[PDB]
């Protein structure tokens, strides 16, 4: 019916980018500016944010079954993000998102879009739909970290103080391969989580259930605390990696 | 697997023929080789890479894989033709969306006079339709091309929606802009020939109305060629745009500019006394002008003429078979 | 873009309504004939019918009524054409002139109602108060017969039965009363309501009765003297005024179903009556006077008085002359005697009006080499089953062969000088188990018979029953000699086989010529033939050999020969069979895309099928691969009643709403779609149901010198008999007679005042599309017969483009040339 879109940690040591002499950090570092590439360049063409999640999603899902070698990231990038459009119903065109791209990258970056940029992306479109075997349909953090949120009762700027600081994690987890391990679910009770814990606040207090300490059973079934600790130790890690701090 | 769309190719189906073509493209009939089964190709060109694939596939792509329904049509698996091999750049192979075969549609039965309607069958028809509506409209999808052209039958008395090429995504508390001019003219609702631009589900509801209708006269209900045109028949049959039966006509953009002959009182019951009571109660209220007075889909399916419609028998329309070729 | 021509050669011959009233003069009695499109008005005489004048009407003559209004010195005409055309019309005579008057005229077409099922019936009130139409389920239609509607504007009464089978005005009403059948679950019903003009609605009604016979048909106004009506059925007719009822039903009227009426003698004590089989009866009402001084209906009798045509109007003129309006074989006039002949009969025929009836199917061959052509119809059904050759010598030959049962496919075998036709005859399950035919027919009088014994379906184990008097159609195959048209032999097919195409051709490198029967197992039960045969048949010395049988999985609706191979459309599939050098029947191609396979026909390695309900397809064989290829497919709906190719690029059909439309291929090869969309570059609404396309003229063209601007030639057989042609023309040629056309119809003044171009406007009940690339050659071929004033006015300011000039004025006289060339290819 449908496909599998998860691994485990485990697994990301055997991508193709690995098995092809790519150290991990490396393999990291692209992920991180492939992704950062494509929120940045639709950031400037105004987009939402489910669109360049959605990209995001399609990248971070092709480099699972292609190798960074074979593949210049900026060019996939540019042609998720044109898909990404065409399927949360925010289009734009390949040559607007080209000449974006052409702002932000330097000469010796946009090489890899070789000597006509617009074909490199579009011919790419075909391997990107098979790539993600045509399900374009995605989920994205956002719309559980609004939809649990909203079931919280209690003061308006703590609960605000929390969204907002989750909204964050999310925008940076995209970085990372957690959009490729958890559910979208799981991810917006971890940011939730991990605002919770910086901020000091006892969020089980906010819920229908103020004696049920583990507030997010409620929300997401089945979730052990490793999985949520696992999460929030990987996005922290981005902050102490970088010389950025929690926003707080 | 099952799952793993894009890399089966189109060479496991026997082409029949061609099926349809226009504005939806060409469609094939095929039979699978491995299953034997009858189905459809959709071919989908992203040759001329203007926009390269087409948004049209990708709606309907990304709809029929969310909406599953008895009366909403299943897209099997999307198929390709025989790939160039290690030049993906060369590649110009087009790619082919399956669907289950549907025997008929319901304009071709229509439009050669083959098919006759009692009040049971147009109840069995409109169950399932307002049925698969209100899946779609709980999900928060408009259809936005409700035709008969788009509906498909099965000889079983099944029926199925099809064309989801226009659908897009309803936010219930916030209004968005969306396309002006989405509906073909004949199956119109008024809102937009006034040119709401931030339709409701209600346009949905009015079109499946005129199909109400035309099935009860085998003839479309406004036929005509003109956006204006089309607003004089509607006013003719269900009365002007008035601000008292439409308090919010004014905020219309085409309100002043767009004025029918006259100011018609409504003559629907009188001009449909020959359709059955709980059927006509049903058109008077999806023919209502006001969006927000249209009955929703689920309203009709808690009507009286369709509540206690048993799905169970089908009952299916009188197929000419040889009757007719005699 | 394409040009065509259509033009009828023979008019329709079908009679579709009769009436007789003082039309012409108060004095007068005129008998008013109408075929379709066709009005005849004829004038009573003590030996026959003198006619007087006949007027073409833009429209087929649905409603057709005599009445005299209050103030008039004579009867005025009420016409309703199919379209919803309607027209009150007036003789008037001028010394030598003779001109029709159209009094009011409009169109009452509703924008929202369902047609009913027993069609369009309308009625005028005895005291010509209003017309009543039933045009829709559950409404009536009230056009008020006031001086200042001349208009005719109507409205409408709601009506709670929406099923109606017939109404009639009644007589002898305080108030106008319609009297109605109608149908509900319950069973068919008689009730009656009155009309109300002030009040715009029904009241309630004189008398209301139930439970009238399930197959209640008809409904009689009987005159004032005994008031009521009379109901005839399958089984009884009854009588029902008030609280009086009576009933008779004799066991003879059981035996066929009665379908028209007319009163004889104006009290109401006679009516005749009809049926299916030609029978004709006199339907008698007897008196009984009270000592009250009033008089009662007594009771009712019927008696048989001989045999007509299968007539679909009965009218009693005077004396004893009785015209039977016939619409499956030969209207006539026969005389009605008060004693019986020899043989019991009352009826002793006078005169015969040759009616081509239905043509079920014709080919064009040339009988006497006359390098000129004749046209041998399949024309009539039942007992007027006929065969009639026609030949051009200023007026068209028919010479009839009466067969006495119904013809359904003709084709010609030169190397036997012989032809064969398919039929079908009517046989009665009797008290043996088997059936008895109800009359000799072709088939029961050939001089050599045989009948199959395949043993294909011989395998049975499907039971199917029978009840004694069920009627079974049974199918033979007939071998009719050319010079004498005696049946040489009859070939019955098995029990329940349908003989549905006939073929006569060589295949592959076999040098006999056979006859090939394509056939299907038609069991009631079965919506759409499962079992069917291919049978191939040599005459040979006066007797039909069976060659060969291919059994196949459906019905064999279509064949042609094809290349020396055997293409034929079986239900769904279109197949194409090889002939082995064993002879047998040998399969090499197949395409399944398709409904229902009605139709074919070839050119070359092209072949063009017509479907039941997609419209045409364009096939090609691969010689080089050995299968079949979708050239090109026409994907707007229709439902095809017959199909013919006309050139390689250009395809011909006809739709079942009476329409004809021209394909053609986009020969635009941009991309593989529109190469594949066959366009519907033409449109014209021809009027007639075309059951068959042929190719070939009926001029005399022995040498080929001063042909015409037209280019090829297709005759096409209809229902209502009409033979017609249709050919092509030069881009140029088109436009200076469409041109000219618009011209005309200025200048032309039409009966009822219909517009020329909305009854030429593709019509269905969905669509209405004016015309395109069709010349209405009726209408040009007229300019000849309009007054010269008129000719002038018609011929100003005409320039032919294409020319030796770009620009030239015509003459009158000019085109009185070209248009009587024109008339010559017909
Ligand atoms: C044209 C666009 C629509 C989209 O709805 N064509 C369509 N018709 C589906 N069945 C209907 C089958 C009807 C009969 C098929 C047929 C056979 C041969 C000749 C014909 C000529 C004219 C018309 C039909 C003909 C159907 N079943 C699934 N699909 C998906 C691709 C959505 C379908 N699309």
């Amino acid at each position: 019916t449908k496909p599998c879109w998860y691994w485990d940690k485990k697994d990301l040591a055997h991508t193709p980018s690995q098995l092809e002499g790519l150290d991990p950090a490396t393999e990291a570092r692209y992920r991180r500016e492939g992704a950062r590439f494509i929120f940045d360049v639709g950031t400037r063409l105004g987009l939402h944010y489910d669109t360049l999640a959605t990209g995001i999603i399609y990248f971070h899902r092709f480099y699972m079954f292609h190798s960074f070698k074979q593949f210049p990231r900026y060019v996939t990038g540019a042609c998720c993000l044109f898909l990404a459009g065409k399927v949360e119903e925010t289009p734009k065109k390949c040559k607007d998102i080209i000449k974006t791209a052409r702002s932000l990258l330097n000469d010796v970056q946009f090489g890899q879009f070789g000597d006509d940029p617009k074909e490199e992306v579009m011919v790419l479109e075909r391997i990107l739909l098979q790539t993600i075997k045509f399900d374009l349909q995605v989920e994205h953090p956002y719309q559980f970290l609004l939809k649990y949120a909203k079931q919280l009762k209690g003061d308006k700027n703590k609960i605000q103080k929390l969204v907002q600081m989750a909204w964050t994690f999310v925008n940076d987890s995209l970085c990372t391969t957690l959009s490729l391990q958890w559910e979208p679910e799981i991810i917006a009770v971890a940011v939730m989580y991990l605002a919770g814990r910086l901020c000091k606040f006892e969020i089980q207090e906010w819920t229908s259930k103020p004696m049920y300490r583990r507030w997010w059973e409620q929300f997401v079934q089945d979730v052990p605390v490793d999985v949520l600790e696992d999460i929030c130790h990987q996005i922290l890690d981005l902050y102490s990696q970088g010389k950025q701090q929690m926003p707080h | 697997t099952e799952s793993d769309w894009g890399k089966r190719c189109v060479d496991k189906f026997d082409i029949i023929g061609i099926i349809g073509e226009g504005t939806y493209g060409q469609v094939y009939k095929a039979k699978d080789k491995d299953t034997g089964e009858l189905v459809a190709l959709k071919k989908v060109r992203l040759d001329n890479e203007k926009e390269g694939f087409p948004i049209t596939a990708i709606r309907e792509i990304k709809i029929l894989r969310q909406l599953i329904h008895r009366s909403v049509v299943n897209m099997k698996e999307i198929v390709t033709d025989k790939q160039d091999a290690l030049d993906f750049k060369k590649d110009k192979g087009a790619f082919y969306l399956v669907f289950e075969y549907m025997d008929h549609d319901l304009m071709g039965l229509l439009e050669s006079g083959l098919v006759h309607f009692s009040e049971d069958h147009i109840k069995s028809f409109m169950k399932q339709l307002m049925e698969g509506l209100e899946y779609c409209h709980k999900k928060n999808f408009l259809h936005r091309d409700i035709k008969c052209s788009n509906i498909l039958l099965n000889n079983s008395g099944q029926i199925k929606l099809a064309d989801f090429g226009l659908a897009r995504l309803y936010n219930s508390e916030e209004s968005r802009p969306y396309t002006n001019k989405v509906i073909t003219l004949w199956y119109r609702p008024p809102e937009l020939l006034l040119g709401e631009e931030r339709y409701t589900p209600a346009i949905d509801v009015w079109s499946c109305g005129c199909i109400l209708g035309e099935l009860f006269t085998k003839k479309p209900i406004f036929q005509a060629n003109l956006e204006l045109a089309q607003l004089e028949l509607i006013s003719r049959l269900c009365g002007s745009p008035c601000p008292a039966v439409w308090p919010d006509v004014i905020r219309l953009p085409y309100f002043n500019t767009m004025k029918p002959k006259k100011q018609y009182r409504r003559r629907l019951r009188e001009e449909f006394s020959f359709i059955p009571s709980a059927a006509l109660d049903l058109l008077d209220h999806m023919l209502t002008l006001d969006p927000s007075k249209r009955c929703t889909a689920e309203q009709t399916l808690q009507s009286d003429f369709l509540k206690d419609v048993e799905l169970s028998k089908m009952a299916p329309p009188d197929l000419p078979h040889w009757q007719d070729c005699h | 873009m394409s040009y065509n021509y259509v033009v009828t050669a023979q008019k329709p011959t079908a009679v579709n309504g009769c009436v007789t009233g003082h039309f012409t003069s108060a004095e007068d009695l005129n008998l008013l004939i109408a075929k379709n499109t066709r009005l005849e008005i004829y004038v009573v005489t003590a030996e026959g019918l003198r006619p007087v004048k006949e007027v073409g009407m833009y429209g087929k003559i649905a409603v057709m009524e005599l009445f005299r209004p209050k103030g008039e010195s004579k009867d005025l005409l009420f016409i309703l054409t199919a379209k919803y055309n309607a027209c009150i019309l007036e003789y008037k005579q001028s010394g030598e002139s003779i001109d029709i008057i159209t009094r009011a005229h409009g169109n009452v077409q509703d924008r929202i109602g369902r047609p009913s099922e027993t069609g369009i019936i309308g009625i005028i009130d005895p005291e010509c108060r209003m017309i009543g139409l039933r045009l829709y389920d559950g409404l009536f239609k009230v056009i008020p017969l006031d001086r200042d509607n001349k208009e005719l504007k109507a409205f409408n009464i709601r009506l709670e039965e929406l099923h109606v089978i017939d109404v009639k005005f009644l007589y002898g009403c305080q108030a106008p009363t319609i009297c109605f059948v109608y149908q509900d679950p319950q069973g068919r019903h008689v009730k009656t309501y009155e009309v109300s003009l002030r009040e715009k609605e029904f009241n309630k009604g004189p008398w209301k009765q139930e439970n009238v016979e399930a197959e209640a048909s008809m409904v009689i106004a009987v005159p004032e003297p005994f008031g009521g009506a009379i109901i005839i059925g399958q089984e009884s007719i009854t009588y029902h005024n008030g609280d009086k009822y009576l009933a008779i039903a004799p066991p003879i009227i059981k035996q066929s179903t009665i379908v028209c009426h007319n009163r004889v003698d104006p009290n109401g004590s006679r009516y005749l009556l009809g049926d299916m089989e030609g029978r004709l009866f006199m339907l008698l009402l007897e008196k009984e006077e009270q000592m009250d001084g009033t008089v009662t209906l007594k009771d009712l009798r019927v008696e048989l008085l001989g045999e007509t045509s299968i007539a679909e109007c009965l009218t009693y003129l005077d004396n004893g002359v009785v015209f039977v309006g016939s619409r499956l074989g030969d209207s006539q006039l026969v005389k009605l005697n008060v004693d019986s002949n020899e043989q019991g009969s009352y009826v002793v025929a006078m005169e015969t009006f040759t009616n081509l009836g239905p043509i079920v199917d014709m080919c064009v061959v040339d009988l006497e080499r006359q390098g000129q052509g004749q046209l041998v119809t399949c024309s009539g059904a039942f007992k007027e089953g006929s065969l009639r050759i026609i030949r051009n010598g200023q007026k068209l030959h028919i010479r009839t062969v009466p067969l006495y049962e119904s013809p359904r496919k003709i084709c010609y075998q030169e190397v036997s000088q012989c032809f064969g036709v398919l039929s079908s005859r009517i046989e009665v399950q009797d008290t043996s188990g088997g059936t008895t035919a109800l009359r000799p027919s072709a088939s029961t009088q050939a001089l050599s018979s045989s009948v199959s014994s395949s043993k294909l379906f011989s395998s049975s184990t499907a039971p199917h029953e029978t009840s004694f008097g069920e009627e079974v159609e049974v199918h033979n195959l007939l071998i009719i000699d050319q010079h004498t048209f005696e049946v040489l032999h009859a070939h019955q097919f098995l029990q329940n086989e349908y003989a549905l195409s006939l073929v006569s051709c060589k295949l592959g490198k076999d040098p006999n010529t056979y006859f090939i029967v394509g056939t299907a197992m038609v069991y009631p039960e079965e919506a759409e033939p499962k079992q069917g045969r291919i049978v191939v048949f040599q005459y040979s010395d006066g007797k039909l050999q069976t060659v060969a049988e291919k059994e196949v999985k459906g019905a064999v609706y279509s064949m042609v020969e094809f290349n020396g191979k055997l293409l034929a459309s079986i239900n769904s599939t279109v197949r194409l069979y090889e002939w082995t050098t064993e002879k047998e029947l040998r399969t090499e191609c197949n395409h399944y895309n398709n409904i229902m396979a009605l139709y074919l026909k070839t050119k070359g390695d092209f072949i063009l099928v017509g479907d039941l309900m997609r419209s045409v397809l364009l096939l090609a064989y691969k010689p080089m691969e050995g299968n079949f290829e979708e050239i090109a497919r026409d994907f707007n709906p229709n439902w095809m009643s017959a199909v013919e190719i006309l050139d390689d690029d250009n395809f011909l059909g006809a739709e079942n709403a009476f329409n004809l439309f021209v394909c053609q291929k986009d020969s635009a090869a941009t991309t593989d779609e529109e190469r594949q969309h066959l366009q519907e570059v033409g449109l014209f609404h021809l009027g007639e149901f075309v059951n068959v396309f042929c190719h070939g003229s009926l001029v005399m063209q022995n040498l080929g010198e001063t042909s015409t601007p037209t280019q090829g030639s297709v005759l096409f057989g209809t229902v209502n008999g009409m033979i017609g042609l249709v050919t092509s023309l030069s881009e140029s040629w088109y436009n200076l007679l469409l041109d000219m056309q618009n011209r005309l119809n200025k200048v032309i003044k039409s009966v009822g005042k219909i517009e020329h171009s909305f009854w030429r406007s593709f019509h269905t009940e969905r669509k209405t599309e004016p015309a395109t690339g069709f010349i209405d050659g009726d209408l040009i071929e007229s300019f000849l017969d309009i007054s010269r004033p008129k000719m002038q006015e018609v011929v100003a300011n005409l320039q032919y483009d294409d020319g030796s000039g770009m620009k030239r004025e015509a003459t009158a006289d000019d085109l009185i040339k070209v248009v009587e060339e024109l008339t010559r290819i017909h």
